[PDB]
């Protein structure tokens, strides 16, 4: 039910300095194993 | 089947601005999840969804295709 | 090799070495300073011995030595308790039945050591290389091996306990039959309402248990009505028994019950009080930190099979990979001079009649003929010289069938394994110890 | 143009290492042969190892048994390495029992009839005059690598500990390709592959069995279509 | 980017062997490159299938004729390096060929070009394209230190 | 121990001769293997026909001109190894095309030899500018795979011939990309997704269907070792 529901539900992720406005961009969650959120190296560098 | 399933431009150029897009998509979900919330009275000022629907849905999702589709319109009062 | 590196990852890595967990099997680093024998023996946590004598009992719990003149003396040897920051202290027993022992000598090894040396950590085999993005911005690559044959993973015990305190209405009662439960989660409880040594427990279990002596009760018109359809009597005891935090798992190692009406004392108020183990063994998976000696340091981004991971001419799949374009920016080439330290401590080297100005100073220093396997030392100020490494490459023992899988200038042929085709280009391979 | 096809023979390095050599392939085929053939070597192959043990006088695997200066945990660790081959689909359960001082190994462990240990030089333990070994282990087969977190399968048992186990054989393989003596340009290679297995099975029956599951893919692929 | 420098860079990066040739399209020449005979470092002929924009500058050359040609167009053969031709065969189909090495500033102008000319969804699209190619290639540049 | 979704292949057609094919989830770790080595087979173990070496009236090899046509002898050798070709002689094999008279010479206009078909009339050759004077004979090999031009001294049997690099696979790209699936609520499952592109003579799904014939015999060569079982189904 979790897969079914958290699609198209938008969730922003968020740095801890949030220098610059983009530091709060919103993605599309989607579930995967392990822990640790899973996030595209594009968009790294824009959160510093 | 995603986020970015509906392409903006288009949506832009149909409200001409961005924040305007935004709170007029957000008025028809208040709209349509309120419909699909009815669950008996039948109000006759409601309105369901004008596009096909999915068993399970988000009526944002459904509102926003609806104004890229474009036959849903407003006025400002 | 610290000299090598800049002031600055030099400090992340000495800083970073205070956080290293012990490990379920230590092992001393392949290549590192000949000075961890001394920081490991000066520390308390081994347990060493106060006289000259012959062991005569070893065992996991305690060790019997008997000196000459007649003294007998048994070391009890901590096992699983747990730290300050909640890890293990496990501790191992190296001695053999008759061995002679003198003072000072280990005899029992402790958290993170082996056979009384330091070790914080394993010995990997990293190769450099980017690997389609996965070890991106610093982040690491490893095998699925780590995981599989316990290479890297740490026990880990939580401690956590609640007391049976008399308050202005009554005594809380530490008891089996807590109220508005159902049958089956009081299912592993002992007699008097204590979980069982040994039951592995989830999120929401219930530890030890516990009710509320009394509370003024009101019931509302809708409980009322409710427990007149089903007959259930809500009493004035309520539940406030101890529970697992959630997102947490374990097997329970052991518990602690202090009595007030026991000769044992306990603060005000507090009647009772209990205390139980939840031991855990966690693996080296997604999210967690690991990191080198340098200050190289990154978060696990993926735990790639076995067969994908790029092997060696001799099939022997690299257990961990690395970005390279780390070190040339972050200024500690220390790290690739280790990384072919290490590949020359595992594939021992023979050096005699070279007539060579680096095989001289090797006999002269005794390190000419070293076995495979063995541990190598290079001070952190007059470590191995880059003559010297080069010479070695050149005249490393052949491994298999005669011929060294490294190349003399450090690098070696990698073949990927998801495509298989053998990579365009010589890789950097070796021997680094990762916490 | 020249129609040649594969042709398969074998040699033998050690009792358990042997070399395959199959000369015929096209050239920049080797390696794509050698690697898929590799992967799925590894990854695939039915084989025996031991899921779950159970020790008297003991609830998990943190504590010590008294008697034997390895704690459970090493004891796990040496076991989860011990090599079997079971030839009963279902579990089978085995005992291990040792009194007096000595060092107990593989070699002792009692084995039921078509369930076979083939590492007896392996040491377990050591026990001392007063010590006392007695376990119950349960052997399964499978394929790959299953932890003991999925492993546990029985609650109320709380004497019953579960192991991590790692079913696949075979310890490593290494391909390497050549040129053909045969004067052409397109210059055939001949694949050469060396699989060295633990002492569970011969190499050749497990890269018979890797053909097996990749001619199955493959016949899949194929018949699926026309 | 590093993996695109590599994609995109001019010869003596390697020993150039099989440079000085013309192939037929895209497709015989990455046919060549898995054979080994050509190395990705390469000065070589490629043709090109009608819908590819040419290079910006190479708008003013064409091919020789009595006729009207428009080679804006159409196709046309060309000096460049299979690498360049992978690299722009992932960038959008409209979007003019790019034949000089890409580093980091010039991938940013294009990108910023990119981000100009086109909608926004063709630009994340190409991106990622960028990304997966950018690191397969990083993979296989075998940059390492020792 | 049996697998717990069993793959079917799939197609996807998007045009006559470039195609899609998606096998469904798969065991953990396998989608590289069979990917992998359907797109190396696939482009090279079958096989076909393509030239081998061109001949034009009246130029020598230096001489890269040809009087009578206002295109060069470079881009002629790019068009002739595009051109696609059937044979089956097993030997080589020469086909004549003799044209004058300004015009347009096309593979329509290309008259083949018994047992050799062109499958594609609609490529344009050559443009001719006056009096078109051209004279061509092309020879056909079938092959396997792929290989580099080479010469074999037909140059010096022979001033006008020259080599040209071959196309014998019939598949001019396999584009394979593996991607992960949800199934049971476990991620551990693997899907390919293999891209053919394929010239218009061969429908690049019976083109797969040989190829993993062509593997079915390769790896069923190591059943001859000893007969085993394994889980599937």
């Amino acid at each position: 039910v979790l897969e079914e529901v958290i699609a198209e539900h938008p969730v922003l992720l968020n740095r801890a300095p949030t220098l610059h406005r983009l530091g709060i961009q919103a993605f599309e969650p989607q579930l995967v194993e392990g822990k640790a959120i899973q996030i595209h190296p594009l968009v790294c560098t824009a959160f510093n | 089947e995603g986020i970015i399933n509906p392409p903006i431009d288009e949506l832009l150029e149909a409200t001409d601005s961005k924040y305007s897009l935004v709170i007029y998509a957000a008025k028809r979900a208040r709209q349509i999840n309120a419909y699909y919330s009815q669950l008996g009275e039948g109000l006759l000022e409601y309105v369901g969804p004008l596009v096909d629907t999915h068993v399970h849905e988000k009526p944002l999702s459904i509102a926003l295709r609806e104004i890229n589709a474009g036959l849903l319109t407003s006025e400002a009062i | 090799f610290l000299e090598h590196d800049d002031a600055n990852r030099a400090l992340m890595g000495a800083n970073m070495m205070r956080q290293a967990v012990p490990l379920i099997k230590s092992e001393s680093p392949l290549v590192g300073t000949g000075m961890e024998y001394r920081s490991a023996a000066d520390a308390g946590d081994v347990v060493k011995a106060e006289k000259a004598g012959v062991v005569q009992e070893v065992s996991a719990d305690y060790i019997t030595t008997t000196n000459d003149d007649g003294t007998y003396i048994t070391y009890r040897l901590a096992k699983f308790s747990r730290s300050n920051q909640g890890t293990s202290v496990n501790q191992k027993v190296i001695v053999a039945e008759g061995d002679r022992i003198i003072e000072g000598q280990v005899l029992a090894d402790g958290p993170a050591t082996e056979n009384g040396e330091m070790a914080l950590g394993k010995n990997l085999l990293v190769a450099f290389m980017p690997w389609e993005g996965h070890n991106y911005e610093d982040a690491i690559i490893l095998s699925q091996r780590l995981v599989q044959d316990d290479v890297l993973s740490s026990i880990h015990i939580e401690e956590h306990e609640v007391d049976a305190r008399d308050t202005k209405l009554g005594p809380e009662e530490i008891t089996r039959d807590i109220p508005n439960v159902s049958e089956e989660v009081l299912a592993d409880l002992d007699e008097r309402g204590i979980i069982r040594i040994g039951a592995e427990v989830v999120a929401g279990d219930i530890l030890v248990g516990k009710v509320t002596p009394k509370g003024e009760t009101e019931l509302t018109p809708e409980e009322r009505l409710l427990r007149a359809i089903f007959g259930e009597k809500a009493r004035e005891v309520r539940d406030t028994s101890l529970k697992v935090p959630h997102g947490e798992i374990g097997k329970v190692i052991g518990v602690r019950v202090f009595d007030r009406e026991e000769g044992d004392e306990l603060p005000p108020g507090v009647n009772q009080l209990v205390r139980v183990y939840v031991a855990q063994k966690r693996k080296i998976t997604d999210g967690d930190k690991l990191a080198g000696r340098h200050g190289n340091k990154g978060v696990i981004s993926k735990i790639n099979p076995i067969e994908d991971m790029p092997f060696l001419e001799d099939g022997t799949p690299v257990d961990i990979i690395l970005n390279p374009l780390a070190v040339p920016s972050r200024m500690n080439p220390g790290q690739v001079l280790e990384i072919h330290l290490g590949w020359l401590a595992s594939r021992g080297w023979d050096v005699s009649g070279l007539a060579e100005e680096w095989a001289q100073r090797l006999q002269v220093i005794g390190a000419d003929k070293v076995e495979p396997g063995t541990n190598v030392a290079t001070p952190v100020f007059d470590g191995a010289r880059e003559d010297e490494l080069a010479g070695l490459l050149q005249h490393t023992i052949p491994n298999r069938d005669g011929e060294r899988m490294v190349l003399p200038s450090g690098k070696a042929r990698l073949f990927d394994g998801r495509s298989g085709e053998p990579f365009p280009e010589p890789i950097s391979v070796g021997y680094m110890y990762i916490l | 143009l020249i129609a040649q096809r594969p042709s398969l023979t074998e040699e033998v390095v050690d009792e358990f290492r042997s070399r395959f050599v199959i000369e015929p392939l096209e050239p920049g085929f080797g390696y794509t042969l050698g690697n898929s053939l590799r992967r799925t070597l590894l990854s695939s192959i039915p084989g025996a190892a031991v899921t779950s043990i159970r020790i008297d006088g003991v609830l998990h695997e943190f504590t010590t048994v008294p008697g034997v200066k390895e704690d459970v945990t090493d004891l796990i660790l040496n076991i989860k390495q011990l090599v079997v081959s079971s030839e009963h689909d279902e579990p089978v359960v085995m005992y291990l029992r040792k009194q007096g001082p000595g060092l107990v190994t593989a070699a002792d462990i009692a084995p039921p009839a078509g369930v076979e240990v083939h590492n007896p030089d392996l040491v377990l333990a050591t026990l001392n005059g007063k010590g006392k070994l007695e376990m119950e282990l349960t052997v399964e087969r499978g394929r790959g690598y299953v932890s003991a977190v999925q492993n546990k399968q029985v609650g109320q048992e709380i004497g019953r500990i579960p192991v991590d186990s790692i079913y696949s054989p075979v310890l490593k393989v290494t391909y390497k390709v050549e040129a053909t003596r045969v004067e052409q340009r397109t210059d055939f290679d001949k694949l050469i592959v060396d699989v060295e297995t633990k002492q569970a099975m011969r190499p050749r029956d497990a890269m018979a069995s890797a053909g097996k599951t990749l001619v199955e893919l493959f016949g899949l692929a194929r018949e699926l279509n026309i | 980017v590093l993996g695109l420098f590599f994609l995109t860079t001019d010869s003596e990066g390697r020993s150039p062997k099989g440079e000085g040739r013309a192939f037929g399209s895209s497709a015989e020449a990455i046919m060549a490159f898995d054979a080994g005979d050509l190395t990705l470092q390469a000065k070589i002929d490629i043709r090109f299938p009608v819908g590819t924009i040419p290079p910006r500058g190479f708008e003013p050359p064409a091919r020789e004729e009595g006729e009207p040609e428009w080679q804006q167009g159409d196709t046309f053969t060309l000096k460049t390096t299979l690498g360049r031709a992978l690299f722009n065969e992932l960038l959008p189909e409209d979007y003019p060929f790019v034949d000089y090495e890409v580093g980091k500033k010039q991938l940013s102008e294009i990108v910023n070009d990119l981000a100009e000319r086109y909608p926004k969804v063709i630009v994340a699209a190409t991106l990622d394209n960028l990304k997966a190619a950018g690191f397969f290639w990083a993979t296989r540049s075998g940059v390492t230190v020792a």
